[PDB]
């Protein structure tokens, strides 16, 4: 069925699964042209594609090349995310191909399930979570690869460099899903609480800070204040 | 001309013949329908004054064979049956007509409304979608189920409809995902006109057919394949200009016979707001969307 905060901890169990988020995929500036109409002008973009389990972020860089001499660019987009999607299951050994890949917006479902044919018992699911990773290309580094890609790419990031090795999987999204939330409702301040302390760095092939447990707890507490008071100013509450 | 005898009507019934229906009352001398019009198939379809429940009937055609009704009381129900001994069944016939006990297939003259709702239907298909073939009739009911319906239970009285789907292989081209999915062009002429039907009055014999199991008995899986008929022609950009104008006149003559008080369960909103207004031949059908405005604009 679709994915909820009642069946939440399933994403934990043993069975492999993907989300697979396409909200950057289709990334354009609007720009007035000389005649003072508008224009688009497309930028590189990236499927996002985590087992929540592990960590493996599965970015597969959409280049704007992708998009040449081709109409109807939001629809295509959700086709080729499904086509890249597919493209990776069948590159995987059938023994790392997930169980389940659940989609962050309903509109990909007909894309996915039509180029999924081939795999009868893959589930592809929806979900009615609210989950940020739109926020993603506020990870700098993911950013970056992203923008200097010079064609086509799929890089393998470890998204949560090395908590695992202290932290469940569980606690481990909920850092992940914690950080997405404060960098989506307000990057700037997100990002002032994770570099303030120029003693904490950030490990080459990681992308977060080296924080002790107990800095990740202040840090932790500092992304949920952002995001209440965030709340307030938006709605008047 | 031919006649339909009935041997007795021992329980109290509404009787239909094709698109019209007569009130028999228990142990009425009623012993058949006349003047029934040759060259087209009919059907003859029955519910009980007791039980709503269960519509049920017999698709026939009368060059095809001397066929009667008979009350079954083990069974409970009224049999279409065949007479092979000719001169039996006239000497019946005309006993029945000289006393005038039966009913006159009521057709105007200036009516073509069975024949515009039965045009590409031929009992030779009808048989092979309804396989019983010791019988040249077909009996079809309310409760029947679809092989479709059936995958996903006795095949010995399903509905072999042709199998429509449009997120299977057999509707999706490797390598043509999106372009197959939202242009069915190909399942529709390769797979379905050229492959499976041959021609297009088959295709149209199948969908006028399981338009009418849908209305005289409220068959639901007819329904889902006459909906599904018409939406693989819809989303399909590249249609023969004789099938839209075909289509058009189908639906219309569909559109205007079924029952005004059916609309809710017979008709899907979601294909017809897309068949008519969004589909690649949502200007295709100026008739069907005449009258479909101007006779259920709650609908759309
Ligand atoms: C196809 O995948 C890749 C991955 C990368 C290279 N990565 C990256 C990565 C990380 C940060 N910045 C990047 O900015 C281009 C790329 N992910 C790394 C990684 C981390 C954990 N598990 C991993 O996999 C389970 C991978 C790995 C790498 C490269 C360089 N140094 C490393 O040091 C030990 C490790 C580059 C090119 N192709």
């Amino acid at each position: 069925g679709a994915m909820n905060s009642s069946n939440y901890a399933e994403l934990f169990n043993n069975d492999i699964k993907l989300f697979v988020d396409d909200t950057n995929v289709y990334r354009v500036t609007v720009h007035k042209t000389f005649e003072g109409n508008v224009a688009t002008k497309a930028i590189n973009g990236c499927i996002f594609t985590l087992n929540p389990k592990t960590g493996h972020l599965f970015l597969k860089i959409i280049h704007t090349s992708v998009w040449a001499g081709q109409k109807r660019l939001s629809q295509l987009a959700k086709w080729k995310t499904a086509e890249e999607v597919s493209a990776l299951v069948r590159s995987l050994p059938k023994e790392e191909q997930p169980k389940q890949i659940i989609v962050t917006r309903k509109a990909m479902l007909d894309p996915l399930e039509v180029h999924m044919l081939d795999f009868p018992n893959i589930a592809i699911r929806p979900t009615e979570l609210r989950l940020p990773f739109s926020a993603a290309m506020s990870i700098d580094k993911l950013s970056d690869v992203v923008m200097k890609a010079t064609e086509p790419q799929m890089v393998l990031f470890n998204i949560y460099d090395d908590w695992l090795d202290r932290i469940s999987s569980y606690t481990a999204f909920s850092r992940l899903t914690l950080l997405l939330r404060a960098l989506k409702t307000n990057e700037e301040s997100a990002k002032m609480i994770l570099l303030s302390d120029p003693t904490i760095t950030i490990k080459s092939y990681h992308l977060w800070p080296s924080f002790t447990d107990e800095q990740w707890i202040t840090i932790e507490s500092q992304m949920r204040d952002l995001i209440l008071t965030e709340y307030g100013r938006k709605y008047n509450v | 001309m031919n006649t339909v005898p009935f041997t007795s009507a021992p329980i109290e019934v509404t009787i239909g013949i094709d698109q019209y229906s007569f009130n028999v009352k228990e142990n009425q001398p009623f012993h058949g329908i006349k003047d029934i019009p040759i060259g087209h198939v009919h059907v003859i379809h029955f519910q009980h004054a007791d039980n709503s429940s269960m519509r049920y009937g017999y698709w026939f055609d009368c060059r095809m064979g001397n066929f009667y009704i008979q009350y079954d009381p083990k069974d409970g129900l009224y049999k279409m049956m065949e007479e092979r001994d000719g001169a039996k069944f006239e000497n019946i016939v005309h006993n029945f007509k000289e006393r005038q006990m039966m009913v006159s297939y009521p057709k105007i003259d200036e009516d073509d409304t069975w024949y515009n709702l039965t045009e590409f239907v031929q009992m030779d298909k009808i048989r092979k979608i309804v396989r019983k073939d010791e019988n040249q009739f077909s009996y079809v009911d309310s409760s029947m189920t679809t092989v479709q319906e059936n995958e996903l239970s006795d095949p010995a009285h399903s509905l072999n409809y042709t199998v429509i789907n449009f997120k299977s292989r057999e509707a999706i081209r490797p390598g043509h995902e999106m372009e197959d999915f939202l242009d069915k062009s190909y399942y529709l002429n390769t797979v379905m006109l050229q492959g499976i039907f041959k021609n297009s009055s088959n295709y149209f014999g199948e969908l006028q057919f399981a338009f009418l199991n849908a209305m005289f008995f409220g068959n639901y899986g007819s329904s889902l394949q006459w909906h599904a008929m018409i939406e693989l022609i819809c989303s399909s950009a590249t249609v023969p200009k004789h099938m839209l104008d075909k289509l058009d006149e189908i639906l219309y003559y569909q559109i205007k016979t079924l029952p005004e008080q059916y609309s809710d369960i017979l008709l899907n909103e979601r294909v017809w707001n897309i068949c008519l207004y969004s589909s690649f031949q949502k200007n295709s059908l100026h008739n069907t969307e005449k009258i479909m405005e101007n006779k259920y604009p709650e609908l759309l």
